[PDB]
């Protein structure tokens, strides 16, 4: 069945506020409906229906409300909720925040329409993930390994390296070995040599025919975000349980979309959350992240990064905080790392993946991967303790066995740690350059592993 | 000048490629295009008037 | 030709930064380089120097045009600017001109009115686009930022706006990064085939 | 504290105007 | 948006360079008597030469029947410009025709002819030609 | 070897960008195509517009389904003035049947002073009193609305099912 | 009315009129598909809606079916082994009913099945005339293997029996009693229906006085809990409690739970076992779970809660001792906080509704140990395990309720020490009501519970002046406190999760272990202070050396399997380690 019914288009116009239009004598407003704009100079703009009561609606739009008036601007409603085209030729083309062509082709010749909010995927339907992604990136794969179907967001601030980690993992990901990506890669609010950068590197590496692009750079319209990360990941859901390929989406800047929503939310005039934030940005964020995983019966998956710019570093902060309350972890880019050009930098510390205890191991990938990782981790904590005493001390107060964590912590950010942005290493190089870590110590040091651990791989 | 050699093969291939692609496209579009316009026509003819379902007298 | 000044002025392509912005400090110009189509930032506490690093590079940059904004700032530091570039000359064809023939200023002092703040940006950044378009290398200097996103506030606060940080309105963060994202280096629009750029070295009183 | 209040008075103006309403039913 | 443009620039831009290439290779040539290069611009050479407004090649270049690819038309662009700045500033000498066809075929297989260092001999021959 | 590196990388990148000039050659191939079968279905209704019964038939549904999604007190219809005597005839077809379903009373009028252009195929738009609202019913607002929703239809009927959409659900 | 019409639509909230006759909390029924909404705000004829499901395409003047109830669970057979919504929707019906992955909007399937027939036993002794009241036992239906579901009259109901079935197969539809009162009747099936915001009434509270053990010897031996307890934890113990505890019944609510974590646990729980009579059975014919991932509406990720108290409350009052998991109490608190700001409250601290700390303890307030209503004399309980999500207003309220509290420590956690609990910011308050259980069942155990915690805060404070010193000045009493507090954190309060020797430790080797290490204190300590003032003086040097042996015994006391190894050999080889320890002090 079709809306085979014409669609009413009012002048009606009764005010004009920041992103929003208010419109009244609409008649029997819907909730969520798309409307089309046109402006006294004929420019076409393009909204959604925030709020509805009686014969009013208000209307967010998405390029924004310059040149529009109370008299002479007129809105078509369409009758619908926004559904994007979706097809499998969608692979190898470039798109604007919009969902509108940017490479020169042109427009989806749909395989589908789909609803950009999705469908409630049944919890009893979703499969456990299992299988470990190589990164091929030691810091991940040895300490914060990430299952295929994980939810997993890189922590960073301004001036850091995010975009070569992201770019890195895009080149170097695969299974584990004893399939490849397609790649749905969303921009909020980038700027043009970021844009540049990750298009250059998947034309570089030569496989622009298994990514879909979607851009919105700082110049284009702030309130197109709200629907950028919704038109990339119903994307990568059709091409993930109806065409079953396994799926990385990459959502490029989490902070300057969760920026466009404290803009509507204020322009509203709603009750606050922290930082003047929306007071339900958790239920928001939350339909962006739970967009991941396995089902049942469907032979392919979709993995979600999103990146994350943290404000003055902190980690507290509304956006970073309640990303850590729906994502089944977080790697962390450190600004300490960075100052002294390790590479990646990466801090093991904060970082966490909460599906890793399960896709490592015996019969995932090796039989000490667990206890070594514990080690490595304590040996860091303890290191980096000394390390601070040291610098109140002197040298001088330490122990024979304070020089032992003392030296660890530099041979493993110079070995372990660094890295450089082209190299990669499996798992199994990522675990014996670890043992070669835990060396340093004797064997009654090594007090998170098992006896048969150390007498099968210590004596190497 | 092996590499010299190989882009104007490639480019003779992906070339003929597209003109395959291209000839089966239009193949296909003539051997449909009018049962399609048979059932667009269909749809747009037949007008059925309705009052919105909220309606109340 | 009139421009709308909130519209940005098209151009063919924009390009990839290739080439230093000398400021002739030592610092700076070894340990923190800047392009010819760069974005920077100047930080810092009232006496720390900014607008003598604007005025310096202003003077000594190898930049073709510079166009110098003051919104929010002393009448006496446009004064000075004006004092001193008809006096101070660069050298071309074996020949000495004033570098006040290469400069424009576009004023709007601490005390005139705090609307007109946000036209001295957008001003500013348009006739910098204009000369970018002829294929020159332009620098901008905007010796306060924070005096413009202060306007804002105001005006935000009577027309009684919901706040986001520290009084704010919410889109200040878009209004920056609009700005900024107007620095470039640039094939220009039509045939003759040239290229120029715009430097943006923006100033910040926290 | 500053807003806490504006959403007090933003509440108040819509009573006022819901109220001035009802003097024309 | 077709590179950063509105499709009425990107179309409108591609009528100019269609325009400005027939007015270089004119300059450059006069007469006819550079036939090589005349068969390499052929394509967009045979838009201008006849009569035809530019309303008539703008549904050309939106039909795609003429070239419509600005980064195909501005490197075609650029290498009878940098000929021609040459062919200008050498103004009361000539070079022989098959000097100018090596020369141009030098710059046609130059990777990037605006770093090249042609160009800043060139640049280095207007500023001394602009000061005399 | 960093040399041959270079070409390695060099003969990736000039690859990508003739596959994906290519990619695009065929998808544009498509749209057009896909447009010359819409330019056949607006020429397919000019000639319904020329079977002046039919065309009657169509625009008496064309006018009251207008004044179902309207439901105003008083009415304006603005029609092509060819048409005139069609139209004429079809709102007053319209009127007791509108009166029927909606069981409120109506006036109807038609503009005499102001006409859909030459270059409209038929049908009418119609307006609230005031002309402040209204609902646009050409046989182009119709032969669009129609071949927008059944874009993944003609895609299928046209050029067949993809073979690696495996689910529908 | 009947139905009142949709006037405005805003995210979740709907705002309705001709709701003249509308009560707060009732069920109502949104748009031509049906959602469920609950009313919470009523001026004049217009009620304020929040909607349990998306509102996206919910139109002005559609329909508000305004149906009689508050929000209302089913309780009868078929709860064990089910998973549900927040909402009680049965999530596995779902999926086998619309033959597909997703979940439709307004999609109506009853919560308990009327298809299965149950086999219904009646009580035998009840005859017609017989008088019965609100709790009293009927029958007893056999839904499973470990669990007879116990048929009660329901709370406010009562009468004499007019009619009472036979001994047979039934449908949850089918008619299995009838009573009278004041000349009115009622008919009753095997299933009731009750309030999810209202307490399931009991005859009497009682004091709780046993304990509820986990695998984890931190939580058994230094911070205790008890069955009816109340206690927050941070957010291991899921499974631990599920497949080894005291409880009769498990039920775990996912309030707000991460997609993939979500999925771990409804794959993980079904696989489980637990041996019963000499026989192996899955724990899920003792279960039941509540699933609200992180993406589900707002109002049913604040019902979650109250669905799975209000299924506990149902099996504690058949005489069931229940156990209930509550995976964030927190993420919960985050519903009422965004429910507030959609309603244009006033805030208290931090955003929160000033009503945060009187939801919670009516929540908590929940748990405990019961006498039953009704006739056959019976005792029950539920104890209540919230997790904790963070000083902040949810931990701030929730520490005014609860009777025990654990604390997490990340230098334990970035250390990887587990299980990770703070030894020192946590308590309990069960520990007066416990000890006469301790004392008739362990007597030792009071003592070593005494020591150990002196120990570890005895070293605490030599463990911020060693930062001063650099340990050189300390004296060999202390530093035998520093090694043996140290003993006691690495091989008593640390316990590896996973390995089956530790999976579950019971309290006769939880008691056994701590026995010998206080032991060993009390000798090593001994020997010090006896060769003071002498020219012979020990050393912790000394006993390292001389008894390096009991150290590497004492060191692997933890290894001892409970599932290879009987108590009888347990025991006797913790009590030869101890005659091995005497031996040794006496031969120095
Ligand atoms: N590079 C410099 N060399 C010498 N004096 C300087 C220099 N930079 C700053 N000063 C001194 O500090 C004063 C304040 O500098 P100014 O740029 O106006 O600071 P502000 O950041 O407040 O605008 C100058 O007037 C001058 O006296
Ligand atoms: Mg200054």
């Amino acid at each position: 069945n079709y809306l085979s019914q014409p669609r009413l288009t009012y002048k009606t116009v009764s005010g004009v506020n920041g992103p929003l239009v208010i419109l009244d004598h609409v008649k029997f407003p819907r909730y969520a409906e798309i409307v089309h704009l046109t402006l006294p100079d004929g420019t076409k703009r393009s909204g959604q229906v925030l709020e509805v009561s009686g014969s009013k609606a208000v209307v967010q739009v998405f390029e924004g409300t310059s040149g529009i008036d109370a008299k002479k601007t007129s809105c078509e409603f369409t009758g619908d909720i926004l559904r994007t085209p979706v097809s499998e030729d969608m692979l190898g083309r470039v798109f604007n925040g919009s969902g509108k062509p940017i490479d020169r082709g042109p427009v989806v010749l749909a395989e589908d329409f789909l609803d950009i909010m999705g469908q409630p995927i049944n919890p009893q339907c979703r499969i456990y993930p299992e299988e470990m992604i190589q990164t091929g990136i030691s810091a991940i794969d040895g300490m914060n390994s990430i299952a295929r179907g994980q939810k997993i967001p890189i922590f960073s601030a301004a001036g850091l390296p995010h975009n070569e980690i992201a770019a890195q993992i895009c080149r170097q990901a695969g299974l584990v070995k004893k399939e490849n990506f397609a790649i749905v890669f969303a921009a909020m609010g980038v700027n043009m040599e970021t844009a540049r950068f990750f298009k250059s590197d998947f034309e570089e590496n030569g496989s622009m025919d298994n990514v879909c692009l979607f851009l919105n750079l700082a110049n284009d319209p702030t309130i197109e975000r709200i629907i950028t990360p919704r038109l990339a990941l119903t994307t990568a859901e059709f091409l993930a349980y109806q065409c079953e390929k396994h799926v990385l989406v990459i959502l490029t800047d989490m902070s300057s979309y969760a920026e466009a929503l404290r803009e509507v939310s204020a322009a509203r005039e709603e009750v606050p959350g922290r930082r003047g934030f929306p007071g339900y940005m958790y239920t928001d964020l939350a339909t962006i992240y739970e967009r991941a995983g396995r089902v049942e019966g469907r032979n392919g998956s979709i993995t979600q990064i999103p990146i994350l710019t943290m404000p003055n570093d902190d980690i507290t902060h509304p956006i970073p905080d309640l990303t850590g309350y729906i994502t089944e972890g977080q790697i962390y880019v450190d600004r300490q790392l960075h100052n002294r050009q390790i590479y990646p930098p990466i801090n093991v510390l904060p970082s966490l993946s909460r599906l890793m205890k399960s896709a490592i191991g015996e019969g995932m990938t090796r039989k000490d991967h667990a206890d070594v990782s514990n080690q490595l981790y304590a040996c860091y904590a303890i290191g980096k303790d000394v390390q601070a005493m040291k610098a109140v001390v002197g040298e001088e107060a330490l122990t024979s066995d304070d020089l032992l964590y003392l030296e660890f912590l530099q041979k493993f950010e110079k070995n372990f740690i660094t890295q450089g942005p082209y190299e990669n290493r499996t798992v199994y190089e990522t675990l014996d350059i670890g043992w070669q870590l835990l060396r340093i110590f004797p064997k009654e040091m090594l007090k998170r592993i098992p006896q048969s651990t150390l007498s099968e791989f210590y004596p190497r | 000048a092996a590499a010299l050699g190989s882009h104007g093969s490639c480019s003779s291939e992906v070339e003929k490629e597209t003109q395959e692609k291209m000839t089966i496209l239009q193949n296909y579009f003539e051997q449909n295009r009018d049962e399609v316009l048979d059932n667009l026509l269909a749809f747009v003819c037949d007008i059925r008037p309705e009052i919105h379902e909220n309606y109340r007298i | 030709q009139v421009w709308p000044v909130r519209q940005v002025r098209p151009v063919t392509e924009k390009l990839p930064a290739n080439h230093p912005l000398l400021t002739g400090q030592r610092v700076l110009d070894a340990l923190f380089p800047c392009v010819q189509g760069g974005t920077t930032a100047i930080p810092g506490a009232f006496g720390c120097g900014k607008t003598v690093i604007s005025q310096s590079l202003s003077k000594y940059s190898n930049s073709d045009v510079i166009i110098y904004v003051g919104c929010g700032e002393r009448g006496n530091e446009m004064s000075e600017v004006l004092r001193d570039f008809p006096e101070l000359t660069m050298e071309v064809d074996g020949k000495v001109e004033s570098i006040m023939k290469r400069t424009a200023l576009v004023a709007n002092t601490s005390n005139m009115p705090v609307a007109a703040r946000e036209a001295s940006i957008y001003t500013g950044i348009t006739l910098s686009e204009y000369f970018r378009d002829m294929g020159y290398h332009v620098s901008m200097m905007a010796d306060s930022t924070s005096r413009w996103a202060e306007a804002l506030r105001e005006i935000s606060g009577r027309l009684a706006e919901m706040p986001a940080d520290s009084g704010y309105p919410a889109y200040l963060g878009a209004r920056l990064a609009s700005f900024y994202e107007r620095a470039g280096r640039v094939k220009c629009l039509g045939n003759p085939e040239r290229e120029g750029s715009v430097s943006i070295v923006g100033a910040v009183s926290p | 504290f500053y807003r806490l209040k504006k959403i007090q008075e933003k509440k108040k103006i819509i009573k006022e105007k819901s109220e001035k309403d009802l003097e024309r039913r | 948006k077709m590179g950063g443009l509105t499709s009425e620039q990107y179309h409108s831009q591609v009528v100019g360079k269609i325009g400005y290439i027939a007015r270089c290779m004119q300059t450059i040539d006069p007469e006819n008597n550079l036939k090589k290069i005349r068969e390499d611009y052929q394509d967009v050479l045979i838009w201008a030469e006849k009569n035809y407004r530019f309303e008539e090649i703008l549904e050309a270049s939106k039909s795609g029947k003429c070239p419509n690819d600005l980064d195909a038309l501005s490197r075609r662009s650029l290498i009878l410009q940098e000929l021609l700045r040459l062919v200008s500033s050498i103004s009361p000498f000539k070079m022989k025709l098959d000097l100018i066809e090596s020369q141009y075929e030098k710059m046609k297989q130059h990777v990037n002819l605006w770093k090249s260092d042609y160009h800043v001999k060139l640049n280095q021959l207007n500023q001394l030609t602009d000061y005399l | 070897e960093k040399k041959e590196k270079q070409i390695e990388q060099q003969k990736k990148i000039q690859m990508s960008n003739l596959m994906n000039q290519a990619r695009l050659k065929v998808l544009r191939a498509r749209d057009d195509l896909i447009t010359d079968l819409l330019n056949e279905a607006k020429q397919r209704l000019s000639k319904v517009v020329k079977d002046t019964t039919r065309y009657q038939v169509l625009l008496d549904g064309l006018v009251l389904q207008g004044l179902y999604q309207l439901l105003e007190p008083r009415m304006i219809v603005r029609c092509r003035k060819q048409d005139f005597p069609l139209v004429k005839a079809a709102v007053q077809k319209a009127i007791p049947m509108y009166k029927i379903a909606t069981k409120k009373d109506v006036d109807v009028q038609i503009d005499l002073e102001a006409y859909l252009p030459e270059d409209i195929a038929g049908g009418v738009e119609i307006y609230n009193g005031d002309r402040k609202i209204k609902v646009s019913n050409t046989l182009e607002s119709r032969l669009d609305l129609i071949a927008q929703q059944m874009m993944p239809e003609v895609r299928g009927a046209l050029f067949g099912a993809n073979a690696n959409r495996k689910f529908l659900d | 009315s009947t139905f009142g019409y949709v006037h405005g639509v805003s995210g979740p909230v709907v705002t309705a009129c001709d709701m003249a006759g509308a009560a707060m909390y009732e069920l109502v029924r949104v748009g031509h598909s049906e959602l469920v909404g609950e009313i919470i705000r009523l001026e004049g004829d217009m009620a304020t809606i929040q909607v349990y499901e998306e509102t996206s395409g919910v139109s002005v003047g559609d329909p508000v079916l305004r149906t009689g109830k508050p929000l209302s669970v089913e309780l009868g057979p078929g709860i064990m082994g089910a998973i549900f919504d927040g909402i009680q929707r049965p999530l596995s019906d779902i999926s086998s009913q619309t033959q597909s992955i997703y979940i439709p909007r307004g999609v109506n399937v009853s919560a308990l099945s009327r298809d299965i027939k149950w086999e219904f036993i009646p009580s035998k002794n009840l005859r017609v005339g017989s008088h019965i009241t609100g709790g009293d036992i009927y029958g007893i239906v056999n839904e499973n293997s470990l669990i007879k579901h116990k048929i009660m009259l329901p709370p406010r109901s009562r009468g004499s029996v007019t009619y009472i079935a036979p001994p047979g197969n039934y449908d949850a539809s089918d008619v299995v009693l009838e009573l009278e009162f004041e000349g009115v009747k009622e008919k009753l099936s095997m299933v009731q229906v009750w309030p999810v915001r209202q307490v399931r009434p009991v005859t009497e509270k009682l004091p709780a006085n046993h304990p509820l053990l986990t695998g984890q010897r931190v939580l058994d031996a230094l911070f205790p809990c008890v069955q009816g307890g109340t206690t927050a934890i941070p957010g291991v113990i899921s499974q631990s409690l599920s497949k080894y505890s005291n409880s009769d019944v498990i039920i775990y609510v996912g309030c707000g739970e991460r997609g993939n974590e979500m999925s771990e646990v409804l794959r993980d729980f079904p696989e489980l076992t637990m041996e019963v009579d000499g026989k192996v059975e899955s724990i899920m014919k003792r279960t039941a779970l509540v699933a609200n991932t992180s993406n589900m509406p707002v109002a049913a990720r604040e019902a979650s809660i109250y669905t799975g108290i209000t299924l506990s409350e149902y099996f504690r009052d058949m005489g069931y001792h229940v156990s209930m998991m509550a995976d964030s109490t927190s993420r919960w608190a985050e519903a009422l906080r965004e429910i507030s700001g959609r309603l244009a409250e006033m805030p208290a601290d931090s955003g929160y509704p000033a009503y945060l700390g009187a939801r919670l303890a009516s929540f908590y307030e929940r748990a405990g140990r019961v006498k039953c209503l009704g006739n056959p004399e019976r005792e029950g309980s539920v104890s209540i395990v919230g997790a904790v999500s963070p000083s902040d207003p949810v931990t701030s309220a929730t520490l005014g309720i609860v009777q025990v509290f654990w604390g997490l420590d990340k230098k334990l956690a970035q250390r990887k020490h587990f299980p990770s609990v703070n030894w020192l910011i946590s308590y309990s308050k069960y520990m007066r009501a416990l000890d006469e259980y301790y004392d008739k069942h362990f007597t030792e155990f009071v003592p070593l519970r005494t020591k150990a915690k002196e120990i570890l805060q005895e070293e605490e404070d030599l463990a911020e002046i060693v930062q001063l010193v650099g340990k050189a000045s300390l004296a060999e009493t202390d530093k035998i406190t520093l090694e043996v507090a140290k003993l006691i954190k690495d091989d008593f309060l640390q316990q590896n999760g996973y390995t089956p020797y530790d999976r579950f430790c019971p309290f006769y080797k939880t008691v056994g272990m701590l026995s010998n290490m206080i032991s060993f204190y009390d000798m090593a300590r001994r020997a010090v202070e006896t060769t003071a003032q002498s020219d012979n003086k020990i050393t912790w040097s000394i006993i390292r050396e001389h008894m390096g042996e009991i150290l590497y015994k004492l060191s692997s006391m933890k290894f001892k399997d409970p599932v290879k190894d009987g108590e009888a050999k347990i025991k006797a080889d913790y009590a030869q380690l101890l005659e091995d320890m005497q031996n040794a002090f006496r031969s120095l």
